[PDB]
């Protein structure tokens, strides 16, 4: 099998497109999948040096972060639950001051390995504030390449057919980080792809588990949190669960890590579990997207069952348009298709 | 409804 030979270790791959390769987003995503990048659950794409989404970020000090969250973390021994305390609205200027203040700034460190140890040692102390989930873009209007606010993928069929906007999913979110702000282990809503561009500032570090091993992570998590498992069918979707790399190693869960620098894109793939943290004051922009290969994942995504506010996209339009043979079978509950996580298209 |  040809797909199984490509990226056989399911390691996170990094790509450096030329400007010509970079122009067609859906085409380039298809290309990186032809190289087996999706097997990692995460890939880095470094755009051409001549490409820029914005002239300068010197005009954003007055941008409002309406719902900053203070991240209270509880736990020990590589297993943590993160609780989100919402604080009052603040401006980017008010946030950056806090971020760089003696109290909240990045500790001194030699190599990333040292900073990673400090993260895992200190994450339950000095709860940081994350300027997360801010509706908006920092891309200039004319930018046609990899524009997070208009990628033109088949995810556009949701709004097209129903008028439905789902904030952060088919619209962009901004994330202003400071040292030790975290994103818990999760896959995307409806097991979609995501794109994450780090506009400026200190790095954002990522952990990823191959989609091929996602079920093994779930089994571990359900074992570490039996109470949460009984309460909800997909408790990781609460995005509250933090698990250290040492804990993953101890239980033989394959994973990889990568550090995203300012100017770089991360792509997450359907059913690719990821988690991470910010190094210091930074700003990221992200949204979800889809490809034809997502459709089966969307059909089989296991959704949070204890909240009537979680994200649920109707699959009907995608199955009708892109799987006409199987529509009647699926509607009658008899579509037993098995996902091969290695395969492209 | 929205991503969080
Ligand atoms: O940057 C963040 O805070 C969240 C990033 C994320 O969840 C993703 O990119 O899928
Ligand atoms: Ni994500
Ligand atoms: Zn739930």
């Amino acid at each position: 099998s040809e797909s199984e030979t490509l990226n056989p270790s399911a390691r996170i791959m990094t790509f450096y497109p030329t400007m010509e390769e970079f122009r067609n987003f859906s085409r380039y995503i298809a290309y990186i999948e032809s190289q087996g990048a999706h097997r990692a659950g995460l890939a880095k794409v470094v755009p051409p040096k001549e490409w820029k989404p914005r002239a300068s970020y010197d005009d954003i000090d007055d941008l409002v972060i309406p719902a900053p969250i203070q991240q209270l973390v509880t736990g020990q021994s590589g297993l943590f639950t993160q609780y989100n305390i919402q604080k009052k609205a603040m401006t980017v200027r008010e946030f950056r001051k806090i971020a760089n203040s003696d109290k909240y700034c990045t500790p001194r460190y030699s190599e990333f390995e040292e900073l990673e140890r400090k993260y895992w040692k200190n994450l339950t102390f000095n709860p940081p504030i994350y300027g997360a989930d801010v509706n908006g873009t920092l891309y200039e209007k004319h930018v046609d390449e990899w524009n997070i606010g208009r990628l033109r993928t088949i995810l556009d069929l949701v709004e097209k057919e129903s008028g439905i906007t789902i904030e952060g999913v088919n619209t962009p979110y901004l994330y202003f980080g400071m040292w030790k702000t975290s994103f818990a282990w999760h896959t995307e809503d409806m097991d979609l792809y995501s794109i994450n561009y780090l506009h400026f500032g200190e790095p954002k570090s990522w952990y990823s588990v191959p989609p091929e091993h996602g079920k093994r992570l779930e089994r571990l998590a359900k074992g570490f949190f039996p109470g949460s498992a009984q309460s909800c069918e997909a408790f990781l979707r609460h995005k509250m669960t933090l698990i250290s790399p040492l804990m993953l190693k101890k239980y033989g869960i394959p994973f990889d890590k990568v550090t995203q620098e300012a100017g770089e894109f991360m792509i997450t793939f359907p059913y690719g579990y990821h988690a991470g943290f910010n190094h210091g004051f930074n700003c990221a922009e992200s949204t979800n997207f889809a490809t034809r290969r997502w459709i089966e994942y969307g059909k089989q995504a296991v959704l949070c069952s204890c909240r009537k506010d979680m994200v649920k996209i109707s699959m009907d339009v995608f199955v009708r348009k892109f799987q006409p043979e199987r529509y009647k079978l699926w509607k009658a509950g008899k579509d037993n298709t098995v996902i091969d996580h290695t395969l492209p298209t | 409804a929205r991503k969080s």
